[PDB]
DNA sequence: ACGCGGCATTCAAGGACT
DNA sequence: GATAAATACAGACCTAAGTCCTTGAATGCCGCGT
DNA sequence: CTGTATTTAT
């Protein structure tokens, strides 16, 4: 077909803050400086699809009103990370006379500002505060780790969690009571066990099911999106016999077309993450996981490593 | 004050109600400096079971991540001057270090898979492990002394320039010997001091023509002659035998080669 | 002194007869000549052997040697500089004076030297256990396209780390080190042509025994002990053993007595000092092992874990570039063993 | 040329969506999506030769026509993974209408395995913000490079290894494009050494045809291929194993000798072969998988690094005999 | 075999010159008309279709249809070679390989031969199609060159808007705006400075500042360029030349 | 010209000399030369993997083949070779290699298309292609696949596990089996008659024997013999002791001192043995090599000590191939073999 | 024709890589 | 004013390696003015 | 940790 269908991720995108479902507090906040003005300087850190973007978006919409055309300047930071925009652009807008309600003030949104480059974040660290009166600068990163210590004490340390799963299901429902799709609660929970709190695979996969299968049921979610590799590397990883282990790699991780150093990383992954098991078995297996992930690394990929490793993890259990 | 407004927003009386979230929500992250890493890895109470909880081992993998050029030198180098609290039952102190030993060893294989032509960085986790955790939980304690900071890095720059100055050493008397750049140290060196220094020692300023003329059988200058005469080690140190030597024999030796 | 007595031609050479009958065999028709690879005990003699076949193939000028500077650039703009001693009908390689970029030198060097051409100029690759396996890997190609112009004659005293395809593609010629007998009548030549006083001979046949096979040593030996008893050799003349061998035993005696971290602290310090000083850590793993088998109190358990953390701590420095990482890891296990 | 003149593995590239076998239900959930018009952002992640770049070339055929080359932005990531395709060439092509017919824009990514952590940052956010008339699809055999961001905006697919069927109907295929025969004994040995690859098969069946005297009229046996391919025959497999495990050390090491001689057998087919009966096998204690799977491991990354054929095939001998001798 | 001379050596100069940055991949296929061009971008957002016409060639012979594909870098390169007072000459053998330029004088016997390695470009579609545009505008190179530089510098994106008799250029940025009105007027005095628009319906898309400034590198050509618009199709910017034409056919931007 | 290389080829060294200039004289590696002669008629060269243990005839057969496909003078158009002394990053493969894949296929010769086939594409041969990054080999992925049509690609490793995963399940997979003696004595022998190399019964097995699956040793090896025979003069015929003799092969009265020694459990005269055993060149590997026949081969061993000798050579020959010390890993070997 | 004047392009150094 | 609490804080920074990225300096060609 | 520096307290 020559056209397409806008994503359900984006057409029912949140275009008001109260849409917003998870982070109760933080997105009250957000509407109280929205209502009152005055936003403070900010940085949003968080997980994949938890709605960062779309809460700052939201933000600048309601504070700027009709003035968003020229208030808000959008500069996706790993597109423009370099010294030069802080230096021409963000400059020049922050210069910018521009008049505006009383409360609000002009919002620069960098989206993805983990990415900037150490030169430009330390050029914007005096175009912060020069310009603070009319400009306030807004970001929005992945890891708030990779924003230097000095820009992140100019702005308010806003972070995100996690999505829970009764606000990921009550967003869903909105969605499917809104766009009239036949669904199961089992469905619906396995979309929810697959998204793992990123509401934006939720979405899509429920997008998935319905333009494939048409119906939302276990079955056909399973069948569309797959279980999640880190649950059966450690199903395979705290099996109780060493045939149990082998039984579960050959079925559902061999055969299935996962490779090696897929394998390996997710098992190294699992094992580091690992609650239930000591530190010291759970160090000498992450050692046993090493040495097979320097040989799949420096090119024996074979099942047989992979054997060789679980057998290896089991007798370290096995004392 | 940026934390003091953006609260006051919505809650309008900070208390010792909500100040645990508050905290939770708004502590800095700063990486460890190369030294507080060395304190934090080298501690009992991180790797105790109570401790696991509270410090899991991601935490321990960040921990090293933030200083990923220095940890395992720091650990290297303060592994085995920490009075041990994780001890096995029936396990030394001496067993746990040759543990934590034979893990830098395979550290620093995995480091040299990292940082060779392969560019294996993908591996880089494992090697977190193998320098910094692994050996520190094996020896966790209680820090002895004072936490010093790495000598490799010194040691290996006074071996460059010692190897700099054997090469040119080697490459002055190339022609007069038929060896390798480690063959002269090993061997000719003990003898090229018997014919240089020694004769200064016993002759006295009259040996000068005879160590002249070796120099010149092998086009050594002053600065080789220098050179050669702080490569010996333990016995053979002779730092304080050239001050015995009188000035005036230095000083005529260095007017007769001029 | 060694450079004061070498023989500079296949008919002086005095030891290992088989040997010289060989490379003579190799000499007799020249334009047929394999790529080869001198290799045995460290002090055998291969150079001397090598040179002298240089010496029989070409004319008697092989011995005029000149060093030149031929600067380098490697991947970065790093400049790096080599000497490359060369003679009108040969030049020697020693790459083991650079580090990594060795395959550089190799691939650039050689085959100009290709581009530039008794048809043949041979090149002389003294530190050959040095290469690493990338230069290695760039120089399999070059002995084989270019094996009209350019023939390799490759000096190594142990042949593990050379990869197979190298050694597959040159000759292989056997250097045994010479026995106690050859070494004390070279020994007896030069004491007699140099003017040394000897009180009887057995003094020739104790360094012969002090030098475990080595001549180089050997030689140095003598004039070392030629010089404490004023050129007259007694009876009791002690032997003289080079620092790092004594620094090395003082290292044996104290992880025999002190089997502590305490005693680590200043046995790390010893290795540290004896690293920073232009000593191998290869070097300094051998002599220790062999001496710490050397103690008599250990019993054969104690000497056989040893040996075992000895090899494996010896293939940990093999594939591992901070030497005191595996050093001290040997060094406290034998300690835990003792 | 006329397509004639090329191997069978790019001769048999399949060219619309309905010759790609094995993946029924991505096939089919994709051509549904394409039907009714809500194609989202694809995954392709999959072992290779699974057909995901024939997939999404027949997607592009399916889509645009014939005239799908020069609507549709085919980027090899691997030759070109820098941030400065993200900022001119994606991103121009992305905002950019097409120059042909109106319609959405498909960009493939082949290989985004390869592409920097820089480059998918800043894709990141283009996918997202010309979602209206642009499309992404993303093909990696290997998922932990790509990053988590460029995961959670893409709807995953899996291409699983291409099953017995799909392999059998491709075969017939080949078989009846050109002239030739193959007994059901040599398919399922191709099938067995595929190990889910058509590629694989492809230059296996076209290496056999050349082997054939006169492939007019004779037909590939089991042999044939075995030969070709030059891997062990389940025979010398059985019979390595049966010597190594109930027979003297001398008959052993004679029989696996013989064996590798006979037909010039490599060593490592041997040991994965006997991994693969040994597992097959039901064993009474834990310690003996245990200790096989170790030592057989460490022989094949020692055969990886090289050495002597001989000590590694006795290596394997005592291996075997040991872990085997711990069954009493 | 292929012998095509060119009077005015410079003439192929200012061709390649004009949409060298343009593209970097071209098919010269060669037929007994003349010599046509086509090439599509890395970012496949403007076709490039060139038309050379036997009328250009002093002596044009073509005995059967070859395809020539070379590198715009390249053989630029080799043009640079060559000075102003010379005749060009392109040779190409019967299997296209290799083709050989050769820049003679005769005035003072000079003679300079060189030769660009061919390569195999499978695209090669070659398709345009002649639509009823909206609107088909006319108006001197060296204006539309100047108000493209122009307004190249507010914004990266430049909007051009076809009203009755009223041609509007519009290009928003961070630092500011601009819009440059300019109407159909015809001067007899000078015909070339004249500006004609025959528009049919109102026309309303935008355009990228690097292609558009990448699309007047080809005003040294013809002294006046043609445009033509519709609605939601390629926009036609097309260079007459003596015996042929190039046409840059540029896609929008999506509103 | 021709008579210049002529003569220049029947002086050179012998691995080089009788280097197979036609597909016809590759000795036992049938299985690929097959192959390659039915495309010779053909125009449909796959994409090919030589992997094999060195000194098998990859090479030489990848010389032969481009030769009989496109002609001597042809050759040098239509062929790319890149070896491992050439830069092997991303670089070269993104540059070099694109722009030869991307260029159009070489006019051929009037005198090129009557004698030879000449197919219409070009072989790029990538020696030692072990030795490139991952990285390079996923950029040429792509490479290979986009421009088939024109270019062929082969690659020859020592290894295949360095090759990643899809390049190799692109190539075809031709293994080149190790030249033992039965099947490269006619190649020997051949080799040994042209230059009327005087042997034994039994020397040119055992040439081979040592050889150990690799051709080039074994001409070495032969060409040493026959040249110490011609230096002698004695016209009698080359013995297999003056083989292993010039083979670095340990004599074996010397082996069976050393068995004797280890058999007795005593750590101070073992030690003493090979200290005096090293110092003679007898390479390390070559000792392990004959341990492990001896041990092996004879009957007078238990089952156990044999599995448990094995793993231990096994272990000895893997430290030796990392570049370890000789003496240390030998001590280690017979000191373990004392206790067993 | 002849000389500056910005502006595109090429070169070189530093930092980072989970 | 000296000596204790009570605590924040400094101890130090290397050389290679492959490939991408960025930033500033040095470089080139091409348009305008006289 | 050990050693040095600064501010409030005795
Ligand atoms: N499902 C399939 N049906 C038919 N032929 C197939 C199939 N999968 C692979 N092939 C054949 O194998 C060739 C290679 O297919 P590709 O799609 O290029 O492999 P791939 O799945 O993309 O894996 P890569 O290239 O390593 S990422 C095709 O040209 C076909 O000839
Ligand atoms: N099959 C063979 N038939 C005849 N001679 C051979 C054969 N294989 C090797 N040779 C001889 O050995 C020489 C070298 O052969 P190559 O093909 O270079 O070996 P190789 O496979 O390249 O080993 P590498 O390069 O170390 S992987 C040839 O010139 C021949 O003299
Ligand atoms: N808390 C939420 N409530 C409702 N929708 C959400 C929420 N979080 C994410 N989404 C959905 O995910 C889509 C994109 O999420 P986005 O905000 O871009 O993720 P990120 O915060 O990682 O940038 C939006 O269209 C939105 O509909
Ligand atoms: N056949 C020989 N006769 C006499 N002296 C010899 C002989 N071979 C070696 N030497 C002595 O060995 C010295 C050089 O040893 P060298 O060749 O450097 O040892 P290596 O084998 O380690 O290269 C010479 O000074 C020479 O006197
Ligand atoms: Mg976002
Ligand atoms: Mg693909
Ligand atoms: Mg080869």
């Amino acid at each position: 077909t020559l056209s397409l269908q806008l994503p359900w991720v984006e057409k029912y995108r949140p275009q008001v803050l109260s849409d917003i479902v998870g982070n109760k507090e933080t997105i009250d906040r957000l509407q109280q400086i929205a209502k009152d003005g005055n936003m403070p300087h900010m940085i949003i850190s968080g997980m994949p699809g938890i709605g960062k973007t779309t809460s700052v978006h939201c933000l600048a919409h309601e504070l700027l009103g009709r003035s968003y055309a020229d208030g808000v300047l959008e500069l996706n930071a790993s597109d423009d990370r370099g010294i030069d925009v802080v230096r021409n652009q963000i400059k020049h807008f922050a210069q910018k006379k521009l008049h505006l309600p009383p409360g609000k003030h002009k919002i620069v949104i960098l989206d993805e500002a983990d990415s900037m480059t150490a030169g430009a974040q330390q050029a914007l660290r005096r175009t912060m505060e020069l310009y603070s009166n009319s400009t306030r600068f807004a970001f929005a990163c992945n890891q708030s780790n990779k924003i230097i210590e000095p820009l992140q004490s100019r702005c308010a340390i806003l972070r995100y969690s996690k999505l829970s799963d009764e606000d990921v299901l009550k967003r869903l429902l909105q969605i499917i009571k809104l766009e009239d799709v036949k669904y199961t609660n089992d469905g619906l929970e396995a979309i929810i066990f697959t998204a793992e709190g990123d509401m934006r695979q939720a979405i899509n996969n429920l997008q998935s099911t319905v333009a494939g299968h048409g119906l939302v049921n276990a079955d056909n979610v399973f069948k569309i999106v797959d279980s999640p590799h880190p649950l059966i590397v450690k199903k395979m990883l705290l099996a109780s016999n060493l045939e149990d282990s082998i039984q579960i790699l050959r079925t559902d991780l061999w055969k299935k077309g996962y490779s090696s150093i897929d394998i390996v990383t997710t098992s190294f992954r699992v094992t580091k993450n690992l609650a239930q098991v000591k530190e010291s078995v759970r160090l000498e297996m992450i050692k046993e996981i090493g040495l097979t992930h320097m040989r799949i690394l420096e090119g024996v990929g074979t099942y047989l490593q992979l054997a060789s490793m679980l057998a290896k993890i089991h007798k370290l259990n096995n004392k | 004050i940026n934390l003091l407004s953006t609260i006051s927003t919505t809650t309008k009386t900070i208390n010792h109600e909500n100040i645990n979230e508050i905290s939770k929500a708004w502590e800095k992250n700063i990486a460890l400096k190369p030294f507080d890493i060395a304190h934090k890895m080298l501690d009992g109470q991180i790797y105790s079971d109570i401790g696991s909880r509270n410090f899991t081992l991601n935490d321990k993998i960040a921990l090293y991540f933030d200083d990923f050029d220095f940890t395992p030198l720091m650990i290297q180098e303060n592994y085995l001057s920490t009075r041990p609290s994780v001890l096995k039952p029936g396990q030394s102190h001496l067993e746990a270090v040759a543990e934590a030993a034979n893990c830098i060893s395979l550290g620093d294989i995995v480091e040299k898979k990292i940082r060779s032509s392969e560019q294996l960085w993908s591996l880089l986790p494992l090697h977190a492990v193998l320098s910094s955790v692994y050996p520190a939980s094996k020896v966790a304690g209680h820090m002895a002394g004072r936490i010093n900071f790495t000598a490799w890095l010194g040691q290996n720059s006074k071996s460059a320039k010692y190897y700099r100055l054997l090469q040119e050493i080697h490459y002055h008397t190339r022609l007069g010997t038929s060896t390798d750049k480690i063959g002269l140290r090993l061997d000719y060196l003990p003898t090229f001091r018997k014919r240089l220094l020694d004769p200064f020692l016993k002759q006295g300023a009259d040996a000068i023509s005879s160590v002249i003329e070796v120099m010149d059988d092998y086009y050594l200058t002053k600065e080789d002659w220098d050179s050669i005469m702080e490569f010996f080690v333990g016995p053979d140190v002779t730092t304080a035998i050239i001050k015995k030597i009188p000035a005036t024999v230095k000083s005529g030796f260095t007017r007769k080669y001029n | 002194w060694v450079d004061k007595y070498r023989p500079k031609s296949l008919n002086a050479l005095s030891h290992n007869e088989e040997l010289t009958n060989f490379l003579k065999s190799l000499s007799d028709q020249p334009r047929d000549l394999p790529h080869l690879l001198l290799y045995g005990p460290n002090g055998t003699g291969k150079k001397t052997r090598c040179m002298a076949l240089l010496e029989s193939i070409f004319g008697p000028g092989v011995y005029r040697l000149k060093i030149d500077v031929r600067q380098f650039v490697t991947a970065s703009n790093r400049k790096l500089e080599l000497n490359v001693v060369s003679s009108p009908y040969h030049l020697e390689i020693t790459p083991s004076d650079m580090g990594n970029n060795d395959r550089i030198v190799i691939q650039e060097l050689l085959k100009e030297v290709a581009q530039m051409e008794h048809r043949y100029k041979c090149v002389i690759i003294n530190e050959a256990n040095s290469l690493t396996k990338d230069a290695q890997a760039a120089l399999r190609r070059t002995m084989e396209k270019y094996s009209k112009n350019i023939r390799l004659i490759m000096v190594c005293d142990s042949m593990s780390p050379i990869i197979a395809p190298i050694k597959s593609r040159c000759l292989l010629i056997r250097c045994p080190a010479p026995s106690d007998s050859e070494i004390s009548t070279i020994l007896s030549d030069v004491v007699t042509n140099e003017r040394i006083q000897l009180e009887t001979k057995d003094i020739l046949k104790r360094i012969a025994q002090a030098s475990n096979g080595n001549l180089r040593v050997s030689l140095l030996m003598l004039e070392s002990m030629a010089l404490n008893n004023e050129l007259a050799l007694k009876s009791s003349s002690p032997i003289i053993k080079p620092d790092w061998i004594i620094v090395i035993h003082k290292l044996t005696r104290k992880i025999v007595k002190e089997r502590s971290v305490n005693s680590l602290i200043e046995c790390r310090a010893v290795l540290y000092d004896l690293l920073a000083h232009c000593i191998p850590a290869n070097i300094i793993l051998k002599e220790l092992t062999f001496s710490l088998l050397d103690v008599e109190t250990l019993n054969t358990t104690n000497k056989s874990s040893i040996i075992e953390y000895s090899s494996v701590f010896d293939e940990r420095l093999s594939l591992g570039n901070k030497a005191i990482f595996h050093l001290e890891g040997f060094i406290a296990k034998v300690m835990c063993c003792l | 040329r006329s397509k004639e003149n090329l191997p069978w593995v790019e001769k048999y590239r399949p060219e619309t969506l309905d010759e790609v076998y094995g993946q029924n239900e991505v096939i089919t959930t994709v051509r549904k999506f394409v039907d009714e018009g809500k194609l989202p952002h694809l995954l392709f992640y999959g072992p290779p030769g699974t057909g995901k770049t024939s997939t999404i070339v027949a997607l592009a055929r399916e889509i645009y026509g014939k005239n799908y080359s020069n609507m549709v932005l085919e980027l090899n990531a691997s030759d070109d993974r820098g941030i400065d395709v993200v900022r001119n060439q994606i991103k121009d092509f992305a905002s950019t209408r097409q120059i042909f017919s109106k319609g959405f824009k498909l960009i493939i990514l082949d290989e985004a395995d390869a592409m920097t952590n820089a480059a998918q940052n800043a894709l990141r956010r283009v996918i997202e913000r010309y979602t209206k008339n642009t499309r992404f699809c993303v093909l990696a055999n290997y998922a932990h490079k790509l990053t988590p961001a460029l995961l959670s905006r893409c709807t995953r697919f899996r291409f699983q290894p291409l099953p017995q069927e799909a392999i059998e109907r491709r075969i017939a295929n080949v078989l009846v494009h050109e002239k030739l025969k193959l007994s059901p004994n040599a398919e399922k040995a191709l099938i067995e050494l595929s190990n889910g690859d058509m590629r694989r098969v492809l230059n296996v069946l076209q290496s056999c045809k050349a082997t054939l005297d006169n492939p007019d009229e004779d037909e590939i046996s089991d042999d044939v291929i075995y030969e070709c391919c030059g891997a062990p025959r389940p025979s010398d497999l059985k019979a390595v194993l049966k010597s190594i495990l109930e027979d003297d050390w001398g008959t052993a090491h004679y029989t696996l000798n013989k064996v590798r001689s006979a037909k010039g057998l490599a060593l490592i087919d041997l040991i994965e072969g006997i991994v693969k009966i040994l597992e097959d096998y039901e064993l009474q204690n834990e310690e003996t998988r245990v200790h096989l799977l170790t030592k057989l491991a460490d022989i094949e990354y020692s055969i990886s690094k090289g050495g002597n054929d001989q000590i590694q095939g006795s290596a394997v001998i005592g291996a075997i005999k040991a872990s085997f001798e711990n069954e009493t | 075999m292929l012998e095509a001379k060119f009077e005015e050596a410079s003439l192929f100069k200012r061709i390649i010159d004009g949409f060298k940055d343009c593209v970097q991949l071209v098919n010269f296929q060669c037929k007994e008309d003349g010599i046509i061009a086509q090439a599509v971008d890395d970012s496949r957002v403007l076709l490039v279709s060139l038309e050379i016409g036997v009328e250009a060639f002093q002596e044009y012979r073509c005995d059967h249809p070859v395809t020539l594909g070379m590198d715009l870098t390249s053989l630029s390169k080799i043009l640079r070679c060559g000075n102003n007072t010379d005749t060009l000459t392109l040779i190409a053998d019967n299997t296209p390989d290799s083709i050989i330029l050769l820049f003679e004088d005769t005035k003072k016997d000079r003679i300079a031969e060189y030769s660009l390695k061919l390569m195999d470009i499978d695209a090669d579609f070659l398709k345009i199609e002649e639509l009823q545009y909206d609107s088909t505008l006319s108006l001197p190179s060296s204006e539309f060159s100047k108000i493209v530089r122009d307004l190249s510098q507010l914004s990266d994106s430049i909007n051009i808007m076809i009203t009755k008799e009223t041609i509007k250029f519009v290009a928003d940025g961070d630092i500011g705006s601009g819009s440059v009105i300019i109407k159909p007027f015809v001067d007899m005095e000078h015909p070339e400075t004249s500006i004609k628009l025959e528009m049919d319906q109102p026309v309303d898309l935008t355009f990228g500042a690097k292609y558009l400034l990448d699309i007047i590198k080809g005003s040294s050509l013809s002294d006046r360029v043609g445009i033509r618009l519709s609605s939601e199709a390629p926009a036609l910017f097309q260079f007459d030349l003596k015996s042929g034409f190039l046409q840059f056919f540029l896609a929008p931007k999506f509103n | 010209s021709k008579l210049a290389a002529e003569q220049s080829l029947a002086q050179q060294p012998w691995v080089e000399k009788y280097r197979p200039k036609n597909l016809d004289e590759v000795t036992a590696q049938d299985h690929a030369v097959t192959v390659l002669k039915k495309t010779l008629k053909s125009a449909n060269l796959p994409h090919m993997l030589f992997y094999g243990p060195p000194g098998t005839g990859k090479t030489s057969t990848i010389l032969a083949l481009t030769k009989e496909l496109y002609g001597p003078d042809l050759m040098k158009s239509r062929i790319l070779e890149l070896n491992a002394s050439d830069e092997r990053g991303i670089s070269i493969v993104r540059e070099k290699v694109k722009n030869f894949a991307r260029l159009t296929v070489s006019k051929p010769s009037k005198h090129d298309l009557e004698n030879y086939p000449c197919p219409p594409y070009k072989i790029i041969i990538l020696d030692e292609a072990d030795s490139m990054t991952a990285d390079a080999q996923s950029a040429l992925r792509r490479t290979m696949e986009t421009y088939s049509g024109v270019t062929r690609f082969c690659l020859i490793c020592n290894y295949v596990t360095r090759i990643i995963d899809p390049l190799a399940s692109r190539c075809s997979k031709f293994r080149f089996k190790a030249l033992d003696a039965s099947n490269a004595i006619d190649r020997l022998r051949f080799i040994s008659e042209q230059e009327n190399v005087k042997c034994d019964d039994g020397v040119l097995e055992r040439i081979l024997d040592i050889s150990a699956g690799d051709l080039r040793r074994g001409i070495t090896l032969l060409q040493s013999a026959s040249k110490g025979a011609q230096y002698l003069g004695d016209g009698k015929n080359i013995t297999s002791t003056q083989v292993e003799e010039l083979a670095g092969v340990v004599p074996h009265d010397i082996l069976i001192e050393i068995v004797e020694k280890v058999k007795s459990g005593d750590f101070d005269e073992i030690k003493k043995y090979v200290n005096t055993f090293m110092k003679s060149g007898w390479s390390a590997a070559s000792v392990v090599n004959q341990l492990h026949e001896y041990y092996i081969t004879n009957d007078n061993f238990d089952t156990n000590f044999k599995n448990q000798i094995s793993w231990l050579l096994f272990t000895t020959d893997s430290r030796l191939n990392n570049g370890t010390n000789e003496h240390i890993q030998l001590l280690n070997l017979l000191v373990k073999i004392s206790q067993l």
